[PDB]
């Protein structure tokens, strides 16, 4: 169990810092094309 | 251990659902800014 668990934690933070700096790109993108 | 990571789990899926959501409507903002 603690293993399976263990994968998810990890499977999950990656994914959650793949999507924080896809955020920050469409932001940073988003404010370029606004001004 | 067990409890810790589900916890750990259940924190780190919702924090990813709001990314998701963020996501979403920026792509949007962007497609309109450029459209």
């Amino acid at each position: 169990k603690v293993k399976q668990l263990k994968a998810k934690v990890e499977e999950l933070k990656s994914k959650l810092w793949h999507l924080k700096n896809k955020v920050a790109r469409l932001k940073k993108k988003n404010a370029e094309c606004k001004a | 251990e067990v409890k810790q990571l589900e916890a750990e789990v259940e924190e780190l899926e919702s924090e990813l659902w709001h990314l998701e959501n963020e996501v979403a409507r920026l792509e949007k903002e962007n497609a309109e800014c450029e459209a």
